[PDB]
DNA sequence: GGAAGGAGCGTTTTTTTTTTTTTTT
């Protein structure tokens, strides 16, 4: 069978890695010149952090890749018995390697171990720092505890720009050969969120539903994202404006109320424009009518009596 | 590919990143703690991540341990002055005839003996697994029988903490 | 990585065939190496401790067939195989078998 | 020996001397008892509802329902933690208070009265020939303070077990109470006594204990002092007899229990001074009240109404703070730590008298 | 005799068969059918209290399975049992996998004995909404061989997937108007004498439970019993034996919020707690009194609604009586 | 069998033919099997819209009538915590198909169950073994999924259903039982569905169970308000043109007697009149917020019990007060 | 002889269910 495009065009080489233009240029000097340090990669799903770190440690140890480097992620038994003796025996390996080479021990999704695991991480990193090296990979760098974060270099991933997606967007398409026009692209990225995983696997099921990706197609199967209806709706000037909104693109869309008011008060969170008074009244209001949700009143007038009261707020 | 922080390590006490104060405040705790009938018997530690806690401790013994272990009387294990001044607990060891939870135990039961002509200082950096409550209960007894205990020659001890938040864990 | 050979005797190993996927025609030289999780490969203990006589039989769709004879107890494992085996597992299986 | 409240206390329906009405009903019910249904009397604290569901225990079994023995009953929890229940129970009849477990009441709901519901009492006839089966008595103090899972849980075990068990419940508030659960219940008003028969029952009080009394204006106003609580006009009449050497005098102070006059300074400081290291102030004292484990409504209500009697105060005032005193008791009733409500609560006065 | 006058008159009177249950045919007539069709549907019964769920449900059992196949086909579980996420997901699964019992001969020629269990959920509103979710493929699975019936008194607390799967049915209060035929059946049966009218005020009374009807009527026939006049009960015992306030209370009660005086209103209100009166008996009757009053105008009536509805609400809340109380009265006499 | 079976499970869709409503998931389903290039799937929607049924229509497209041999399907009625990910989960998609059928397919029906733990956990699982494994998630609240699963799969909404595919599905359900339907019943029973297919069926077996002689009774709009108890559009027009146009007391008296007449509920009432509302044309826009805020809150009370003719007064008073503004 | 800079202060700790890790077996 033919692969899904978002593991058939994962990249081989740190060449083919876009966004982060800065950190990308920096991981390809540490893997062209060999002595890396003990590093953190955090950022957003889908930004290319596993991509990346498995890209460095491939190039770095080029044939002795197999021998030499240790992957272990959440899906893996990761205790402290783990570490103890699986990461301590591939620490203790005499392994011979190129002039400043290290062996690498990836830990995917490091924000995920145990407190003890962590804990016991300190003194095999402070023994086995000279012939090992570790490279931590999750999206939350504050979930590593501070002994930890102490000995590695941090490396933030932002959010990929527009311009970056359609680059590796029209390579994929060159690659594939498919047919699209200027605004299907546009479409594709605005739906993706910066999120490239996203964007590809859009862009297969669009290639797929229809063949050309034009803007109409693109959005009989992708959706707009829906924080950016709900900070229309909460943004709406006049009531009737808010409550058509939430009638027309959210309700009768499937979406559920309890996502409805998480939403709306993760966006709340994010309103530069509005005052702190007001916000803080609306987050109050939110909060009141998400409690009323929990409790099974999770109905349509709820949510119109709540965005009556944020426009109360507003007047 | 040394990294700098350690290849850069302090060679003597004068070049430890610390506030003076702090720095004598401990070496009188510890010159104090080294005499025969010491009123302290364990110097805690406590502290953010990275404050030179271990670095100072060390630093201190490498001076301290010499000035006041005695002198062999022509008996040592090898021909070298065997240079042990810090005695250092290991979190991961294992060995086939010991359960997990008496590794500790088993270690204060041979610290004991570093006293006169063995003297050496007692540093715990790599706690056992104190987040297992039976571990963390065991650990809290040794402790106590320690600083209770009626053994008229014992090492000084010093327990270093790193203070640090646990983050939210699924 | 470890071994364990059994002998090329008519005592612990009575028979044993390559039939190159077909069980027809034998073939001389060719392995055929299949890659298992011990955690369903060790249910077979229990009943190879009572077994006088075991017969293994792998096709080429990766499905293993033990038959354990203990009038009697009469046994059948069938076991899948792994997706596929690892550039490093498979380098170190050839490096033990020669 | 055992204190007034204890040594006079009735022990027979017709040794009851108040509510008369209450009395003849009890009465009725205890004609045919063999069909009585489960009981839920409510009514002020101490006006003696404990006391007719025991002349009514007695009337239906006998004097035998007086002599109460105690138990431990042990339960654990689905963390493993162990804890404990004192079980009053006589030949006849058993008495809980599940509230006394806290979150924990409905566990002893599922799991203790639930057996006792089970286990049906059977015993071998003296005279006639087979076995003879009587319905057990369990009653439940504070009934109104179950949590709600606790009252979900009492339903169908009152209901498929009624053969076997007969509830009486016991409470001074019904507001708490489920509405599946007074569906349950026959419903008993027990109403306090009037001035006048308290002091009856304090003049026989004292007659008994040859307690030299100058007029009955004591009684009254011992009377007036208890709101209608007999328990408490029996404590302070032992109180302040003994501290009178049993002879009373219209100069004798009238003793009332030491959080009440706590409270009552506090109104005072409260309507005095109003600013912020004032209710710092107050904050302490709540603390003090808390300390001794007052039930924070219970302070509310008794800081409300003591606010309520000050004099200097107009009728906005007073409404305004009987509005913060009803939306502060719905958020003490919905909340977690009281101590935020009852400094909420006298910041609002403090800014509406202010 | 006395063993069959050993039980309360709600637990002597409840139901037997469909046929007895009163006041819910629309639900009881497709129940009934079910008996011929044999296609039973997952159910959600939900209504306010003593309506005739439990009853239901109950005879339906009995009538479809009897006294010896239902010991097989049958569990119940309620607030009384623990009903745990690991329950749902063991217990209650072991059951709804479970093979239909073989039925014998006599249950065979004696009912019909459909190929199906039941399980039976009782006051499921109590239960946690992950525990509610476990259930959600265990009613698909094994619906050819298994049929859930949930019964609550509030609905939103039935997560909307369970109320999706459960076909519902809605019992409806029962009042003056569709119970009164069964209220006089008992009466009737237990030789209780009342005035005309008696029944149907204490069907107004209970205010749509016919559980408490039949314990008010109980406990009349009881007083009346020991009296042993010979005399017919009256209105007015059956309204103090239920705990509404005499009318002469409650127009004072009214003169004084007319008044309007905050401390006489607190004094009355002190000395009229003392009696015991449940507050939302009180709210109930002020309600009736105000809203029905043809003195007062078209804003007072709005005010006064919403006041009546806040406190009780409040007092639905497990609120002080007194408090709440004295705050309403001091309102309406403001307004 | 089937007929013994509720009609919900009775007419539950067998192939991928008879899904209604989703007409774009469906046909990128369908083709996507066509060319055997099937992505990790998310079907996130409302209750009763068709997911399960999809996806298991899907897999027996995918493997014929022998999918349960290869398909690993997983709910909420079993555990699935982070010890069951990292064994069953994994051995399950590290390992072979029966018979080389492809890829195999995992079915994780209302994951928005699972922990944050056992999510993570997933994440590796699926990257790695998507050569051989496809997965497939199923929710209806997508708040409970962590960034990294959803940004994993390919969404896809499933719509409340549109009226056209009611109609057609109770079409088929009337031509296979001997049931006729009146057009104001099947207007009624579709305004009710809210666009789930399980209240339709479930009404529709009450209804004709309702019936005397269904053989040749016809179903109207009375018999599903009877089947249903739910209030008659007449009846929500009469009680709002009292409220706004009469008296206290004669709104209370049209109120009571309209309650009486079939024993409505009040709650259903305030839904309808809500849904009136909705519609009106008002010139004055605070009219609008005191009615959304006292409606909203009169639903909160209700649903946790209270006193029925105190709510109904507050619900007359809300509205005379929120229309004299 | 003023800044500026720095140290020490300001502390204690079960509970509902449900899930998970750890340790000894
Ligand atoms: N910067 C990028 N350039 C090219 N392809 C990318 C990029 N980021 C993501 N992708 C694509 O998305 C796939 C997943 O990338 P990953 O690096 O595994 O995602 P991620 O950043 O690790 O997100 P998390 O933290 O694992 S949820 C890759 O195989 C690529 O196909
Ligand atoms: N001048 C210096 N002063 C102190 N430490 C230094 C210095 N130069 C390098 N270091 C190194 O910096 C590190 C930090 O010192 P440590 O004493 O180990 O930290 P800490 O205070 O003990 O906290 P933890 O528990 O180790 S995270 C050590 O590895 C030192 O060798
Ligand atoms: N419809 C009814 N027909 C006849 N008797 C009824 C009816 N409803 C209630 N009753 C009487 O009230 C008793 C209790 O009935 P139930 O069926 O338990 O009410 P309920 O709906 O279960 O109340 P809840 O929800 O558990 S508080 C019965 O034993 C009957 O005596
Ligand atoms: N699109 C549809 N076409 C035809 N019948 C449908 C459709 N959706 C639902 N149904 C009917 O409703 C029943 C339930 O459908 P499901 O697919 O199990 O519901 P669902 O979408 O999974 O909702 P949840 O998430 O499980 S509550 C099916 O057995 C059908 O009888
Ligand atoms: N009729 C009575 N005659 C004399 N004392 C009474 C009478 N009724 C109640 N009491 C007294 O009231 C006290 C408290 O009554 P109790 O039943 O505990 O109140 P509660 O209703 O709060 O349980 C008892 O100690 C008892 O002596
Ligand atoms: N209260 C409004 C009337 C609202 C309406 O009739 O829509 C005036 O003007
Ligand atoms: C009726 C009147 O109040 C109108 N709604 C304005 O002006
Ligand atoms: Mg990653
Ligand atoms: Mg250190
Ligand atoms: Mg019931
Ligand atoms: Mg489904």
């Amino acid at each position: 069978l033919q692969l899904p495009w978002v593991e058939k065009y994962r990249p081989q080489v740190l060449s083919d890695i876009v966004g982060n233009k800065e950190t990308i240029d920096r991981l390809q000097q540490i893997a062209k010149d060999g002595n890396m340090p003990h590093m953190i990669i955090s950022g957003m799903p889908g930004i290319g952090k596993t991509t990346s770190v498995h890209c460095l440690a491939h190039e770095l140890l080029g044939r002795s890749y197999a021998d030499g480097v240790l992957e272990l992620n959440a899906s893996d038994d990761r205790g402290i018995d783990v570490v103890r003796n699986q990461i301590k025996h591939f620490a203790q390996k005499k392994l011979h390697l190129p002039p400043g080479k290290h062996k690498i021990v990836i830990l995917d999704e490091a924000d995920s171990m145990t407190a003890g695991a962590q804990q016991a991480l300190r003194r095999t990193m402070e023994l086995y720092s000279n012939s090992t090296r570790f490279a931590f990979a999750c999206n939350q760098s504050n979930k590593i505890i501070e002994p930890l974060q102490s000995r590695c270099a941090i490396l933030r991933y932002s959010k990929l720009s527009d311009e970056d997606v359609l680059k590796r967007l029209l390579q994929i398409i060159k690659l594939e050969d498919v047919k699209y026009t200027n605004d299907g692209l546009e479409a594709i990225i605005f739906t993706a969120e910066g999120d490239m995983r996203q964007a590809i696997n859009n862009l297969q099921s669009t290639v797929a539903g229809h063949g050309l990706v034009n803007a109409d197609n693109v959005f009989k199967i992708v959706d707009s994202p829906h924080p950016l209806i709900v900070k229309k709706m909460l943004l709406a000037s006049n009531l009737e404006d808010s409550i058509q909104i939430l009638r027309t693109d959210l309700w009768k869309k499937g979406y559920s109320s309890i996502d409805i008011v998480t939403t709306s008060f993760r966006v709340t969170k994010n309103l530069a424009q509005v005052k702190e008074s007001v916000r803080l009244e609306m987050i109050k209001e939110i909060g009141l009518t998400h409690m009323r949700i929990l409790e099974g009143v999770g109905t349509y007038l709820q949510l119109a009596s709540m965005l009556a009261k944020i426009h109360k707020l507003n007047n | 590919g040394e990294q700098w922080y350690e290849k850069f390590k302090p060679n003597c006490l004068e070049q430890v990143a610390i506030h003076k104060r702090k720095l004598k405040d401990v070496q009188e705790a510890l010159d104090a703690m080294f005499l025969p009938n010491a009123k302290h018997r364990i110097l805690l530690l406590s502290g953010p991540s990275g404050c030179s806690k271990s670095t100072v401790i060390k630093e201190l013994s490498k001076i301290l341990v010499p000035k006041y272990r005695q002198n062999s009387n022509g008996t040592s294990f090898r021909s070298t002055p065997n240079e042990h001044k810090v005695t250092e607990f290991r979190g991961d060891c294992i060995v086939n005839d010991l359960p997990q939870m008496e590794s500790f135990s088993e270690f204060l039961k041979g610290a004991r003996y570093l006293v006169m002509s063995n003297l050496s200082l007692i540093l715990i950096e790599d706690l056992p697994n104190v987040f297992h409550i039976d571990t963390r209960r065991r650990f809290q007894q040794l402790i106590l029988q320690w600083l209770y205990s009626s053994e008229p020659l014992l090492p000084p001890l010093v327990i270093c903490i790193t203070e640090c938040e646990i983050p939210e864990n699924d | 990585f470890s071994k364990i050979k059994l002998p090329s005797n008519r005592s612990i190993l009575e028979k044993l065939q390559v039939f190159d996927g077909d069980s027809t025609t034998v073939i001389d030289g060719f392995a055929v190496i299949g890659f298992f999780d011990f955690t369903s490969f060790d249910k077979i203990r229990k009943s190879t401790k009572i077994a006088s006589k075991v017969l293994f039989r792998m096709d080429v769709h990766g499905v293993l067939s033990v038959n354990i004879l203990s009038p009697g107890i009469v046994i059948e494992v069938c076991m899948l195989e792994k997706e596929s085996i690892d550039e490093a597992a498979q380098t170190e299986i050839e490096l033990l078998m020669e | 020996m055992s204190l007034w409240v204890d040594k006079y206390r009735p022990k027979s329906l017709n040794a009851l001397s108040h509510n008369e009405e209450l009395t003849n009903f009890l009465k009725s019910l205890s004609d045919q008892p063999r069909d009585l249904p489960h009981l839920l009397l409510y009514g002020p604290n101490g006006t003696g509802k404990k006391t007719r569901c025991m002349a009514l225990l007695e009337s239906i079994f006998g004097p035998g329902v007086y002599r109460l023995k105690i138990d431990v009953r042990q339960f654990v929890t689905a963390s493993n933690r162990k804890l404990e229940l004192n079980v009053v129970s006589s030949p006849y009849h058993l008495e809980i208070t599940p509230s006394d477990m806290g979150n924990n009441d409905r566990i002893v709901i599922q799991e203790l009265l639930k057996e006792v519901a089970q286990m049906e009492q059977v015993d071998f006839q003296d005279s006639k020939d087979g076995l003879a089966h009587r319905y057990k008595c369990v009653i439940i103090n504070e009934a109104n303070s179950l949590t709600k899972d606790a009252q979900a849980a009492l339903r169908r075990t009152m209901e498929k077990y009624s053969k076997n068990i007969r509830l009486i419940m016991v409470c001074d508030s019904m507001s708490p109470i489920i509405a599946p659960i007074k569906s349950r219940c026959l419903l008993i008003r027990c109403p306090a006594p009037s001035d006048s028969e308290i002091s009856t029952i304090l003049s026989d009080v004292v007659t008994n204990e040859r307690i030299q009394l100058e007029t009955k204006d004591i009684l009254k106003r011992i009377a007036q002092a208890s709101n209608g609580n007999l328990r408490v006009s029996l404590l302070m009449l032992e109180s302040m007899a003994l501290n009178n050497e049993l002879a009373l005098k219209s100069s004798s102070p009238i003793i009332k229990p030491d959080w009440i006059i706590v409270i009552h300074k506090l109104t005072r400081k409260i309507v005095k001074e109003r600013s912020v290291n004032s209710l710092i102030e107050c904050r302490a004292v709540l603390y003090d009240l808390l300390a001794h484990c007052i039930p924070a409504n219970i302070i509310l209500k008794e800081l409300t109404f003591s606010l309520l009697d000050v004099e200097t105060l107009n009728t906005t005032n007073k409404s305004s703070i009987i509005e913060y005193s009803s939306v502060f008791d719905e958020r003490l009733s919905l909340g977690n730590k009281a101590i935020f409500h009852l400094e909420g609560f006298i910041a609002k006065v403090m800014c509406c008298l202010d | 005799e006395q063993s069959l006058a050993q039980q309360p008159w709600v637990e002597k009177y409840r139901p037997k068969n469909l046929d007895e249950v009163t006041a819910q045919d629309h639900a009881v007539t497709v129940l009934k059918k079910t008996l011929k069709s044999a296609n039973l549907p997952h159910m959600l019964f939900y209504g306010p209290p003593g309506t005739g769920k439990t009853s239901t449900i109950l005879a339906l059992t009995k009538e479809l399975y009897g006294p010896d196949l239902m010991k097989s086909r049958i569990l119940e579980l309620n607030a009384s049992d623990e009903r745990g996420i690991s329950i749902v997901r063991e217990k209650v699964k072991n059951f709804a996998r479970l093979t239909v019992s073989k039925p014998s001969k006599h249950d065979l020629e004696n009912y019909p004995c459909p190929p199906y269990k039941i399980i039976i959920l009782d006051e499921a509103d109590s239960m946690t909404a992950d525990a509610q979710s476990a259930l959600r493929r265990t009613m698909e699975t094994y619906s050819g061989v298994t049929r859930f019936c949930l019964i609550c008194n509030y609905v939103t607390r039935i997560i909307d997937p369970l109320a999706s799967r459960c076909s519902k049915f809605r019992f409806k209060a029962l009042d003056a108007s569709n119970a009164i035929d069964r209220l006089r059946f008992i009466s009737e049966q237990e030789n209780v004498k009342c005035d005309d009218g008696v029944l149907e005020r204490i069907l107004d009374i209970s205010a749509g439970d016919l559980r408490r009807g039949i314990t008010l009527l109980q406990s009349a026939s009881k007083g009346a019993q020991y009296l042993g006049d010979g005399k017919n009960i009256t209105s007015t015992q059956v309204e103090e034996l239920a705990g509404v306030v005499p009318h002469d209370i409650l127009i004072e009660i009214v003169e004084k919020v007319k008044s309007g005086d905050f401390d006489e209103i607190k004094k009355y209100v002190n000395t009229f707690m003392k009696s015991g009166w449940s507050a939302a008996s009180v709210v109930n009757q002020l309600h009736e009194y105000y809203i029905t009053n043809d003195n007062f105008d078209t804003n007072f009536k709005n005010q006064i609604s919403w006041l009546l509805f806040t406190t009780d609400s409040r007092l639905n809340n497990g609120t002080n009586e007194h408090i709440q109380l004295l705050n309403l009265l001091v309102k309406i006499s403001q307004l | 069998s089937k007929e013994n079976l509720p009609w919900v499970e009775k007419y539950r869709p067998e192939t991928l033919d008879e899904v209604y409503g989703q007409n774009e998931v469906i046909t990128t389903v369908r083709k996507f099997v066509d060319e055997g290039k099937l992505p990790h799937l998310l079907f996130y929607g409302p209750p009763g819209t068709g997911k399960t049924s999809t996806i298991v229509a899907l897999a027996r497209e995918i493997y014929g009538k022998n999918y349960s041999n290869m398909v690993l399907e997983l709910n909420a009625s079993d555990d699935r915590g982070i010890d069951v990910v990292r064994n069953q989960i994994k051995d399950f998609a590290s390992t072979r198909q029966i018979f080389s059928k492809g890829f195999k397919l995992i079915i994780l029906d209302e994951a928005d169950a699972m922990t944050n733990a056992a999510q993570n956990a997933l994440r590796r699982v699926i990257e790695r073994y998507t050569k051989n494994t496809r997965f497939c998630v199923l929710a209806n609240y997508a708040h409970k999924l962590t960034p990294a699963l959803l940004s994993r799969c390919t969404r896809f909404r499933f719509q409340p259903l549109p009226q056209e595919a009611i109609e057609r599905r109770i079409a088929n359900v009337l031509v296979h039982e001997k049931l006729k339907l009146s057009p104001n019943a099947e207007k009624a029973l579709i305004e009710l569905s809210n666009g789930d297919m399980r209240r339709v069926l479930n009404v529709l077996q009450s209804c004709k169970a309702t019936l005397d002689n269904p053989d040749e009774d016809e179903i109207s709009d009375d018999v599903i308000y009877e089947c249903c108890g739910a209030p008659r559009p007449s009846d929500l027009k009469a009680v709002l043109k009292s409220i706004l146009e009469d008296d206290w007391g004669t709104a209370h008296y049209t109120l009571n007697k309209v309650r009486s007449a079939k024993g409505l509920a009040l709650i259903d009432l305030i839904e309808g009149i809500v849904k009136i509302l909705e519609d009106y044309e008002l010139q004055n826009e605070e009219t609008r917020v005191h009615l959304l805020t006292k409606l909203a809150d009169i639903e909160y009370s209700i649903s946790k019990g209270g006193n029925d003719q105190i709510q109904g007064s507050a619900v007359i008073g809300a509205i005379k007060a929120s229309f004299e503004n």
